[PDB]
Protein backbone atom coordinates (compact mmCIF):
# COMPACT_ATOMS: atom_id res chain seq x y z
CA UNK A 1 0.00 0.00 0.00
CA UNK A 2 3.34 2.05 0.34
CA UNK A 3 4.01 3.51 -3.20
CA UNK A 4 7.99 3.92 -3.52
CA UNK A 5 8.71 6.21 -6.80
CA UNK A 6 12.62 7.17 -7.61
CA UNK A 7 13.82 9.65 -9.84
CA UNK A 8 15.32 10.45 -12.49
CA UNK A 9 14.32 7.27 -14.60
CA UNK A 10 18.03 7.69 -16.00
CA UNK A 11 20.84 9.83 -15.23
CA UNK A 12 23.81 10.73 -17.78
CA UNK A 13 27.15 11.81 -15.71
CA UNK A 14 31.00 11.57 -16.41
CA UNK A 15 32.82 9.41 -14.84
CA UNK A 16 34.45 11.08 -11.61
CA UNK A 17 31.75 13.16 -11.49
CA UNK A 18 28.88 12.90 -8.53
CA UNK A 19 25.37 11.52 -9.27
CA UNK A 20 22.75 11.74 -6.53
CA UNK A 21 19.58 9.38 -7.13
CA UNK A 22 16.01 9.98 -5.30
CA UNK A 23 13.80 7.57 -3.46
CA UNK A 24 10.12 8.70 -2.29
CA UNK A 25 7.81 7.14 -0.24
CA UNK A 26 3.69 7.85 -0.59
CA UNK A 27 4.29 7.81 3.23
CA UNK A 28 6.16 7.78 5.88
CA UNK A 29 9.05 4.46 6.01
CA UNK A 30 11.04 5.82 9.15
CA UNK A 31 14.60 4.73 8.72
CA UNK A 32 13.42 1.11 7.20
CA UNK A 33 14.93 2.16 3.96
CA UNK A 34 17.39 0.18 1.56
CA UNK A 35 19.01 0.66 -1.94
CA UNK A 36 20.23 -2.06 -4.21
CA UNK A 37 22.64 -1.89 -7.23
CA UNK A 38 22.15 -4.55 -10.23
CA UNK A 39 24.59 -4.67 -13.11
CA UNK A 40 23.20 -5.87 -16.51
CA UNK A 41 22.86 -9.39 -16.49
CA UNK A 42 23.78 -10.12 -12.39
CA UNK A 43 22.07 -10.36 -9.27
CA UNK A 44 21.02 -7.46 -7.04
CA UNK A 45 23.87 -6.25 -4.34
CA UNK A 46 22.89 -4.56 -1.40
CA UNK A 47 24.54 -1.34 -0.89
CA UNK A 48 22.64 0.70 2.21
CA UNK A 49 20.45 -0.38 4.28
CA UNK A 50 18.61 1.41 7.38
CA UNK A 51 18.50 4.54 4.84
CA UNK A 52 22.63 5.74 5.62
CA UNK A 53 24.40 2.58 6.95
CA UNK A 54 26.64 1.31 3.61
CA UNK A 55 26.85 -2.59 3.71
CA UNK A 56 29.89 -5.03 4.22
CA UNK A 57 32.17 -4.46 1.03
CA UNK A 58 30.57 -1.35 0.00
CA UNK A 59 33.30 1.62 -0.91
CA UNK A 60 33.17 5.01 0.92
CA UNK A 61 31.86 7.05 -2.04
CA UNK A 62 28.61 5.50 -1.73
CA UNK A 63 26.69 7.31 1.01
CA UNK A 64 23.17 7.66 1.67
CA UNK A 65 20.79 9.65 3.47
CA UNK A 66 17.38 10.67 4.56
CA UNK A 67 14.04 9.18 6.01
CA UNK A 68 10.40 9.54 6.59
CA UNK A 69 9.34 10.05 2.59
CA UNK A 70 12.61 11.33 0.89
CA UNK A 71 15.78 9.17 0.35
CA UNK A 72 18.81 10.25 -1.15
CA UNK A 73 21.63 8.10 -2.81
CA UNK A 74 24.85 10.18 -3.89
CA UNK A 75 27.38 8.62 -6.18
CA UNK A 76 30.65 10.45 -5.56
CA UNK A 77 33.39 10.32 -7.87
CA UNK A 78 31.83 7.62 -10.47
CA UNK A 79 33.87 4.96 -11.29
CA UNK A 80 33.42 2.39 -14.29
CA UNK A 81 31.55 -0.19 -12.36
CA UNK A 82 29.74 2.39 -10.58
CA UNK A 83 27.33 2.61 -14.08
CA UNK A 84 24.44 0.58 -13.41
CA UNK A 85 20.65 0.39 -12.01
CA UNK A 86 20.16 1.42 -8.43
CA UNK A 87 16.48 0.07 -6.50
CA UNK A 88 15.29 1.72 -3.47
CA UNK A 89 12.96 -0.59 -0.90
CA UNK A 90 11.18 0.49 2.01
CA UNK A 91 10.58 -2.38 4.53
CA UNK A 92 9.41 -0.41 7.53
CA UNK A 93 6.12 -2.14 6.45
CA UNK A 94 4.44 -5.49 5.45
CA UNK A 95 4.42 -5.11 1.65
CA UNK A 96 7.93 -4.29 1.28
CA UNK A 97 7.79 -2.74 -2.09
CA UNK A 98 10.88 -1.74 -4.42
CA UNK A 99 11.18 1.88 -6.34
CA UNK A 100 11.28 1.32 -10.54
CA UNK A 101 15.01 1.75 -11.00
CA UNK A 102 16.80 4.73 -12.01
CA UNK A 103 19.60 3.99 -14.47
CA UNK A 104 22.95 5.28 -14.03
CA UNK A 105 24.70 5.84 -17.74
CA UNK A 106 27.90 7.32 -18.54
CA UNK A 107 27.61 10.80 -20.22
CA UNK A 108 29.81 11.24 -23.56
CA UNK A 109 30.31 13.13 -26.49
CA UNK A 110 27.77 12.61 -29.27
CA UNK A 111 28.89 10.22 -31.81
CA UNK A 112 27.51 8.98 -35.06
CA UNK A 113 26.92 5.20 -35.59
CA UNK A 114 28.31 3.05 -38.18
CA UNK A 115 25.94 1.34 -40.24
CA UNK A 116 25.68 -1.88 -42.28
CA UNK A 117 23.17 -3.62 -44.16
CA UNK A 118 23.00 -7.54 -44.28
CA UNK A 119 20.99 -9.48 -46.93
CA UNK A 120 19.11 -12.82 -46.23
CA UNK A 121 21.27 -16.05 -46.51
CA UNK A 122 20.71 -18.36 -48.98
CA UNK A 123 20.68 -20.92 -46.44
CA UNK A 124 17.42 -19.00 -44.94
CA UNK A 125 16.01 -18.28 -47.93
CA UNK A 126 15.60 -21.91 -49.31
CA UNK A 127 13.60 -21.84 -46.15
CA UNK A 128 10.76 -19.31 -47.40
CA UNK A 129 11.65 -16.36 -45.07
CA UNK A 130 14.03 -13.62 -45.39
CA UNK A 131 15.69 -11.35 -42.69
CA UNK A 132 17.67 -8.19 -43.39
CA UNK A 133 19.73 -7.17 -41.20
CA UNK A 134 20.59 -3.61 -40.23
CA UNK A 135 23.16 -2.73 -37.96
CA UNK A 136 24.37 0.63 -35.88
CA UNK A 137 27.03 0.80 -34.41
CA UNK A 138 29.14 2.40 -31.26
CA UNK A 139 27.03 5.28 -31.18
CA UNK A 140 26.13 7.69 -27.88
CA UNK A 141 23.71 8.69 -27.47
CA UNK A 142 21.14 5.89 -26.92
CA UNK A 143 18.16 7.63 -29.10
CA UNK A 144 18.13 6.40 -32.57
CA UNK A 145 15.74 5.81 -35.32
CA UNK A 146 15.94 3.22 -38.12
CA UNK A 147 13.41 3.28 -41.13
CA UNK A 148 13.25 0.35 -43.60
CA UNK A 149 12.26 0.80 -46.85
CA UNK A 150 11.49 -1.53 -49.74
CA UNK A 151 12.00 -0.16 -53.47
CA UNK A 152 11.73 2.96 -51.35
CA UNK A 153 8.76 2.54 -49.91
CA UNK A 154 8.30 2.72 -46.02
CA UNK A 155 7.95 -0.05 -44.32
CA UNK A 156 6.36 -0.54 -40.86
CA UNK A 157 5.29 -3.20 -38.75
CA UNK A 158 7.96 -5.93 -40.00
CA UNK A 159 10.63 -4.85 -37.81
CA UNK A 160 11.77 -5.63 -34.60
CA UNK A 161 14.80 -4.29 -33.02
CA UNK A 162 17.19 -4.65 -29.56
CA UNK A 163 20.08 -2.05 -27.89
CA UNK A 164 23.10 -3.42 -26.40
CA UNK A 165 24.14 -2.26 -22.76
CA UNK A 166 26.63 0.49 -22.53
CA UNK A 167 29.96 -0.38 -23.85
CA UNK A 168 32.44 -0.20 -21.21
CA UNK A 169 35.27 0.54 -23.07
CA UNK A 170 33.66 3.67 -25.32
CA UNK A 171 30.47 4.13 -23.60
CA UNK A 172 28.41 3.53 -26.48
CA UNK A 173 25.52 1.97 -27.68
CA UNK A 174 24.67 -0.51 -30.71
CA UNK A 175 21.41 -1.42 -32.13
CA UNK A 176 20.32 -4.21 -34.50
CA UNK A 177 17.08 -4.32 -36.36
CA UNK A 178 15.55 -7.08 -38.39
CA UNK A 179 13.05 -6.50 -41.12
CA UNK A 180 11.14 -9.88 -41.53
CA UNK A 181 9.60 -10.57 -45.08
CA UNK A 182 8.04 -13.86 -46.58
CA UNK A 183 10.05 -15.15 -49.56
CA UNK A 184 7.98 -14.91 -52.09
CA UNK A 185 7.50 -10.75 -50.98
CA UNK A 186 11.68 -10.51 -50.73
CA UNK A 187 11.26 -11.86 -54.76
CA UNK A 188 9.02 -9.30 -55.65
CA UNK A 189 11.46 -6.27 -55.03
CA UNK A 190 14.76 -4.69 -55.44
CA UNK A 191 16.26 -2.41 -53.23
CA UNK A 192 16.49 -2.57 -49.48
CA UNK A 193 17.39 -0.05 -47.52
CA UNK A 194 17.72 0.88 -43.87
CA UNK A 195 17.42 4.49 -42.92
CA UNK A 196 19.42 5.68 -40.26
CA UNK A 197 18.11 9.68 -38.20
CA UNK A 198 20.42 9.76 -34.75
CA UNK A 199 22.25 13.21 -33.50
CA UNK A 200 25.80 12.67 -34.99
CA UNK A 201 24.62 13.13 -38.18
CA UNK A 202 23.84 16.19 -40.01
CA UNK A 203 20.82 14.28 -42.03
CA UNK A 204 19.88 10.77 -42.40
CA UNK A 205 22.53 8.02 -43.55
CA UNK A 206 20.69 4.69 -45.96
CA UNK A 207 22.72 2.03 -46.36
CA UNK A 208 20.92 -0.34 -49.18
CA UNK A 209 21.33 -3.07 -51.28
CA UNK A 210 20.06 -4.38 -54.82
CA UNK A 211 19.03 -8.09 -54.38
CA UNK A 212 20.75 -10.59 -56.54
CA UNK B 1 31.11 -17.93 2.38
CA UNK B 2 27.46 -17.38 1.30
CA UNK B 3 25.74 -19.31 -1.51
CA UNK B 4 22.29 -19.32 -2.56
CA UNK B 5 21.23 -21.64 -5.37
CA UNK B 6 17.70 -21.57 -7.08
CA UNK B 7 16.80 -24.45 -9.45
CA UNK B 8 13.17 -25.58 -10.91
CA UNK B 9 12.87 -22.83 -13.51
CA UNK B 10 12.07 -23.45 -16.83
CA UNK B 11 9.11 -23.14 -19.36
CA UNK B 12 5.72 -24.15 -18.06
CA UNK B 13 2.07 -24.15 -19.76
CA UNK B 14 -0.44 -21.50 -18.18
CA UNK B 15 -2.50 -22.12 -15.53
CA UNK B 16 0.10 -25.18 -14.10
CA UNK B 17 2.06 -25.46 -11.62
CA UNK B 18 5.32 -25.65 -10.92
CA UNK B 19 8.13 -25.65 -7.87
CA UNK B 20 10.89 -23.28 -7.25
CA UNK B 21 14.08 -24.62 -4.72
CA UNK B 22 17.15 -22.70 -3.18
CA UNK B 23 19.58 -24.62 -1.69
CA UNK B 24 22.05 -22.37 0.69
CA UNK B 25 25.44 -23.27 2.25
CA UNK B 26 28.25 -21.19 3.70
CA UNK B 27 25.39 -19.44 7.13
CA UNK B 28 23.09 -21.11 9.61
CA UNK B 29 20.19 -21.19 7.20
CA UNK B 30 17.84 -21.33 10.39
CA UNK B 31 19.35 -18.86 11.84
CA UNK B 32 17.26 -16.40 9.37
CA UNK B 33 14.44 -14.65 7.28
CA UNK B 34 14.35 -15.84 3.42
CA UNK B 35 12.52 -14.24 0.71
CA UNK B 36 11.66 -14.45 -3.09
CA UNK B 37 12.24 -11.88 -5.42
CA UNK B 38 11.12 -12.05 -8.96
CA UNK B 39 12.11 -9.60 -12.23
CA UNK B 40 10.73 -9.84 -15.69
CA UNK B 41 12.77 -9.31 -18.50
CA UNK B 42 13.50 -5.59 -18.74
CA UNK B 43 11.52 -4.61 -15.97
CA UNK B 44 11.90 -3.68 -12.02
CA UNK B 45 12.42 -5.68 -8.66
CA UNK B 46 9.32 -7.07 -7.33
CA UNK B 47 8.99 -8.35 -3.74
CA UNK B 48 7.18 -12.25 -3.97
CA UNK B 49 6.54 -13.88 -0.17
CA UNK B 50 8.88 -13.77 2.77
CA UNK B 51 9.25 -17.19 5.41
CA UNK B 52 10.90 -16.17 9.09
CA UNK B 53 13.55 -18.44 10.30
CA UNK B 54 11.45 -20.99 12.20
CA UNK B 55 9.08 -20.85 9.15
CA UNK B 56 6.07 -19.83 11.54
CA UNK B 57 5.76 -16.61 10.10
CA UNK B 58 4.78 -15.91 6.06
CA UNK B 59 3.44 -13.45 4.28
CA UNK B 60 2.81 -12.73 0.07
CA UNK B 61 2.69 -9.76 -2.29
CA UNK B 62 -0.92 -9.52 -3.71
CA UNK B 63 -0.16 -10.54 -6.91
CA UNK B 64 0.80 -14.20 -6.05
CA UNK B 65 -1.74 -14.45 -2.61
CA UNK B 66 -3.39 -17.89 -3.10
CA UNK B 67 -1.67 -19.24 -5.79
CA UNK B 68 2.19 -19.16 -4.44
CA UNK B 69 3.03 -21.54 -1.05
CA UNK B 70 6.38 -20.59 0.39
CA UNK B 71 8.16 -23.06 2.44
CA UNK B 72 11.65 -23.98 3.92
CA UNK B 73 13.43 -27.53 4.94
CA UNK B 74 15.80 -26.16 7.62
CA UNK B 75 17.60 -29.44 8.03
CA UNK B 76 18.13 -29.86 4.49
CA UNK B 77 19.04 -25.99 4.10
CA UNK B 78 16.10 -25.39 1.77
CA UNK B 79 13.66 -22.72 0.55
CA UNK B 80 10.81 -23.66 -1.52
CA UNK B 81 7.87 -21.59 -3.75
CA UNK B 82 5.25 -23.53 -4.92
CA UNK B 83 3.25 -21.71 -7.69
CA UNK B 84 0.43 -22.97 -9.09
CA UNK B 85 -2.26 -21.89 -11.45
CA UNK B 86 0.52 -19.83 -13.13
CA UNK B 87 -0.13 -16.92 -15.90
CA UNK B 88 1.67 -15.50 -18.41
CA UNK B 89 2.41 -12.33 -15.96
CA UNK B 90 4.56 -14.56 -13.87
CA UNK B 91 7.18 -15.16 -16.29
CA UNK B 92 9.72 -13.65 -15.12
CA UNK B 93 13.54 -14.25 -13.28
CA UNK B 94 12.82 -15.81 -9.46
CA UNK B 95 15.56 -14.97 -7.20
CA UNK B 96 16.72 -16.62 -4.22
CA UNK B 97 17.21 -13.79 -0.78
CA UNK B 98 18.16 -13.54 2.41
CA UNK B 99 17.36 -11.44 5.21
CA UNK B 100 20.28 -10.01 7.41
CA UNK B 101 17.72 -11.16 10.78
CA UNK B 102 15.13 -13.52 11.60
CA UNK B 103 12.25 -12.03 8.77
CA UNK B 104 12.66 -8.63 7.65
CA UNK B 105 14.37 -7.01 4.78
CA UNK B 106 16.85 -5.79 3.52
CA UNK B 107 18.16 -9.03 1.34
CA UNK B 108 21.78 -9.28 1.95
CA UNK B 109 22.45 -11.85 -0.29
CA UNK B 110 21.25 -13.32 -3.54
CA UNK B 111 21.08 -16.21 -6.03
CA UNK B 112 21.37 -15.60 -9.13
CA UNK B 113 17.99 -16.77 -10.12
CA UNK B 114 15.79 -19.10 -12.16
CA UNK B 115 14.17 -18.44 -15.28
CA UNK B 116 10.51 -19.24 -15.54
CA UNK B 117 9.01 -18.85 -18.46
CA UNK B 118 4.85 -19.39 -18.77
CA UNK B 119 3.97 -20.16 -22.28
CA UNK B 120 2.54 -22.48 -24.40
CA UNK B 121 4.94 -22.73 -27.41
CA UNK B 122 7.34 -25.92 -27.51
CA UNK B 123 11.25 -25.70 -26.92
CA UNK B 124 12.77 -25.05 -30.12
CA UNK B 125 16.44 -25.28 -31.04
CA UNK B 126 17.69 -22.15 -32.94
CA UNK B 127 18.55 -21.71 -36.64
CA UNK B 128 21.58 -20.15 -37.17
CA UNK B 129 22.30 -18.05 -40.85
CA UNK B 130 25.17 -16.15 -41.63
CA UNK B 131 25.53 -12.38 -41.51
CA UNK B 132 28.44 -11.99 -44.06
CA UNK B 133 30.33 -9.09 -44.70
CA UNK B 134 30.53 -7.47 -47.52
CA UNK B 135 30.82 -3.76 -49.23
CA UNK B 136 36.50 2.94 -44.01
CA UNK B 137 39.16 -0.29 -43.09
CA UNK B 138 36.77 -2.10 -40.81
CA UNK B 139 34.08 -5.35 -42.01
CA UNK B 140 30.91 -6.54 -39.91
CA UNK B 141 29.77 -10.06 -39.76
CA UNK B 142 27.55 -11.82 -37.63
CA UNK B 143 25.30 -14.33 -37.01
CA UNK B 144 21.17 -14.33 -36.97
CA UNK B 145 20.10 -17.02 -34.45
CA UNK B 146 16.68 -17.35 -35.75
CA UNK B 147 13.17 -18.73 -34.05
CA UNK B 148 14.42 -20.85 -30.97
CA UNK B 149 12.54 -21.13 -27.76
CA UNK B 150 13.06 -20.79 -24.60
CA UNK B 151 15.39 -18.31 -23.40
CA UNK B 152 18.55 -18.16 -23.00
CA UNK B 153 21.25 -18.39 -25.73
CA UNK B 154 24.63 -18.26 -25.27
CA UNK B 155 27.28 -16.97 -28.18
CA UNK B 156 30.92 -16.62 -28.65
CA UNK B 157 33.20 -16.16 -31.59
CA UNK B 158 36.32 -18.53 -32.16
CA UNK B 159 35.40 -20.42 -28.51
CA UNK B 160 35.78 -17.59 -27.01
CA UNK B 161 39.33 -16.01 -28.78
CA UNK B 162 37.64 -13.40 -30.44
CA UNK B 163 36.31 -10.86 -27.65
CA UNK B 164 37.17 -7.32 -29.05
CA UNK B 165 34.52 -5.76 -30.88
CA UNK B 166 31.65 -8.45 -30.31
CA UNK B 167 27.82 -7.12 -29.59
CA UNK B 168 25.54 -9.81 -29.04
CA UNK B 169 21.83 -8.30 -28.70
CA UNK B 170 19.22 -8.51 -26.91
CA UNK B 171 16.57 -11.29 -27.91
CA UNK B 172 13.72 -10.49 -29.53
CA UNK B 173 10.01 -11.73 -28.96
CA UNK B 174 8.47 -12.32 -32.17
CA UNK B 175 4.82 -12.96 -33.15
CA UNK B 176 5.53 -16.82 -33.29
CA UNK B 177 6.66 -16.81 -29.55
CA UNK B 178 9.77 -17.53 -30.52
CA UNK B 179 12.44 -15.70 -29.94
CA UNK B 180 15.54 -14.23 -31.87
CA UNK B 181 18.92 -12.67 -31.62
CA UNK B 182 22.16 -11.30 -33.60
CA UNK B 183 25.46 -11.60 -32.67
CA UNK B 184 27.86 -9.14 -34.33
CA UNK B 185 31.35 -8.43 -34.65
CA UNK B 186 33.81 -5.82 -36.67
CA UNK B 187 37.05 -6.92 -37.63
CA UNK B 188 39.84 -5.61 -39.97
CA UNK B 189 38.86 -5.63 -43.68
CA UNK B 190 42.57 -7.08 -44.33
CA UNK B 191 41.50 -10.04 -42.68
CA UNK B 192 38.62 -10.89 -44.00
CA UNK B 193 40.72 -12.92 -46.85
CA UNK B 194 42.45 -14.49 -43.70
CA UNK B 195 41.21 -15.36 -40.64
CA UNK B 196 38.09 -17.85 -39.84
CA UNK B 197 35.02 -16.84 -38.05
CA UNK B 198 33.19 -18.96 -36.61
CA UNK B 199 30.18 -18.66 -34.26
CA UNK B 200 29.07 -20.86 -31.47
CA UNK B 201 25.58 -20.51 -30.42
CA UNK B 202 24.60 -22.56 -27.28
CA UNK B 203 21.02 -23.52 -26.74
CA UNK B 204 20.91 -25.22 -23.83
CA UNK B 205 17.06 -25.63 -23.17
CA UNK B 206 17.07 -27.90 -26.26
CA UNK B 207 20.11 -29.37 -26.41
CA UNK B 208 21.12 -27.58 -29.39
CA UNK B 209 25.01 -26.44 -29.95
CA UNK B 210 25.69 -24.85 -33.55
CA UNK B 211 29.03 -23.40 -35.26
CA UNK B 212 28.48 -21.60 -38.11
CA UNK B 213 31.40 -20.65 -40.30
CA UNK B 214 30.58 -16.50 -41.81
CA UNK B 215 32.84 -16.20 -44.97
CA UNK B 216 32.65 -13.39 -47.43
CA UNK C 1 -3.16 -12.59 10.83
CA UNK C 2 0.40 -11.27 11.32
CA UNK C 3 3.64 -12.62 10.52
CA UNK C 4 5.51 -12.35 14.28
CA UNK C 5 8.16 -9.61 14.66
CA UNK C 6 11.31 -9.57 14.03
CA UNK C 7 12.92 -10.51 16.90
CA UNK C 8 16.29 -9.01 16.42
CA UNK C 9 14.77 -5.16 16.45
CA UNK C 10 12.81 -4.46 20.21
CA UNK C 11 14.17 -2.56 23.04
CA UNK C 12 13.19 -1.97 26.15
CA UNK C 13 11.54 1.75 26.57
CA UNK C 14 10.13 0.57 30.32
CA UNK C 15 11.35 -2.33 31.75
CA UNK C 16 9.11 -5.46 33.59
CA UNK C 17 7.89 -3.94 36.78
CA UNK C 18 5.12 -4.30 39.08
CA UNK C 19 1.66 -2.87 37.60
CA UNK C 20 0.12 -2.41 41.28
CA UNK C 21 -2.53 -4.66 40.50
CA UNK C 22 -0.66 -8.04 40.95
CA UNK C 23 0.57 -8.26 37.43
CA UNK C 24 3.91 -7.67 35.34
CA UNK C 25 3.73 -4.77 33.08
CA UNK C 26 6.63 -3.56 30.38
CA UNK C 27 7.15 -1.65 27.13
CA UNK C 28 8.47 -2.41 24.31
CA UNK C 29 9.49 -0.13 21.38
CA UNK C 30 10.52 -2.31 17.78
CA UNK C 31 12.58 -1.05 14.74
CA UNK C 32 11.37 -3.68 12.53
CA UNK C 33 9.03 -4.14 9.34
CA UNK C 34 5.30 -3.34 10.83
CA UNK C 35 2.37 -4.79 11.25
CA UNK C 36 3.45 -7.84 13.75
CA UNK C 37 2.84 -9.69 16.44
CA UNK C 38 5.40 -9.78 19.39
CA UNK C 39 7.25 -12.78 20.48
CA UNK C 40 6.50 -12.89 24.05
CA UNK C 41 7.54 -15.64 26.58
CA UNK C 42 8.35 -16.31 29.79
CA UNK C 43 10.84 -19.42 31.81
CA UNK C 44 11.36 -20.37 35.06
CA UNK C 45 15.09 -20.15 35.71
CA UNK C 46 16.47 -23.80 34.37
CA UNK C 47 13.39 -24.75 32.93
CA UNK C 48 13.59 -23.24 29.31
CA UNK C 49 11.29 -25.65 27.68
CA UNK C 50 7.71 -24.53 29.42
CA UNK C 51 6.53 -21.72 29.05
CA UNK C 52 5.16 -19.33 31.58
CA UNK C 53 4.25 -16.13 30.75
CA UNK C 54 0.25 -15.68 31.42
CA UNK C 55 -0.68 -12.99 29.04
CA UNK C 56 -3.59 -10.59 30.05
CA UNK C 57 -2.81 -8.52 26.90
CA UNK C 58 -3.08 -11.74 24.92
CA UNK C 59 -2.19 -11.06 21.07
CA UNK C 60 0.16 -7.81 21.90
CA UNK C 61 1.45 -6.26 18.52
CA UNK C 62 3.33 -3.74 16.94
CA UNK C 63 0.93 -1.49 14.64
CA UNK C 64 1.84 0.81 11.86
CA UNK C 65 1.97 3.54 14.47
CA UNK C 66 1.13 2.01 17.99
CA UNK C 67 1.81 -0.96 20.24
CA UNK C 68 4.58 -2.31 22.72
CA UNK C 69 2.34 -2.38 26.17
CA UNK C 70 2.59 -5.93 27.63
CA UNK C 71 1.03 -7.41 30.59
CA UNK C 72 1.34 -10.30 32.08
CA UNK C 73 1.45 -13.28 35.11
CA UNK C 74 4.24 -15.35 36.06
CA UNK C 75 4.22 -18.10 38.91
CA UNK C 76 6.23 -17.41 41.82
CA UNK C 77 10.09 -17.90 41.91
CA UNK C 78 12.95 -17.10 39.69
CA UNK C 79 11.76 -16.35 36.24
CA UNK C 80 12.92 -15.11 33.09
CA UNK C 81 10.69 -12.80 30.16
CA UNK C 82 11.38 -12.90 26.86
CA UNK C 83 10.51 -10.39 24.60
CA UNK C 84 12.11 -11.16 20.83
CA UNK C 85 15.65 -11.69 22.02
CA UNK C 86 15.53 -9.81 24.87
CA UNK C 87 15.63 -10.85 28.31
CA UNK C 88 15.00 -9.89 31.81
CA UNK C 89 15.56 -11.89 35.55
CA UNK C 90 12.44 -11.41 37.32
CA UNK C 91 11.61 -12.87 40.49
CA UNK C 92 7.90 -13.52 41.43
CA UNK C 93 6.65 -13.11 44.86
CA UNK C 94 4.53 -15.95 46.10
Amino acid sequence: EIVMTQSPATLSVSPGERATLSCWASQSVSSNLAWYQQKPGQAPRLLIYGASTRATGIPARFSASGSGTEFTLTISSLQSEDFAVYYCQQYNNWPPRFGQGTKVEIKRTVAAPSVFIFPPSDEQLKSGTASVVCLLNNFYPREAKVQWKVDNALQSGNSQESVTEQDSKDSTYSLSSTLTLSKADYEKHKVYACEVTHQGLSSPVTKSFNRG
Amino acid sequence: QVQLVESGGGVVQPGRSLRLSCAASGFTFSNYGMHWVRQAPGKGLDWVAVISYDAISKSYADSVEGRFTISRDNSKNTLYLQMNSLRAEDSAVYYCAKSPTAIDPPFDYWGQGTLVTVSSASTKGPSVFPLAPSSGGTAALGCLVKDYFPEPVTVSWNSGALTSGVHTFPAVLQSSGLYSLSSVVTVPSSSLGTQTYICNVNHKPSNTKVDKRVEP
Amino acid sequence: TYTMCDKTKFAWKRTPTDSGHDTVVMEVTFSGTKPCRIPVRAVAHGFPDVNVAMLITPNPTIENNGGGFIEMQLPPGDNIIYVGELSHQWFQKG
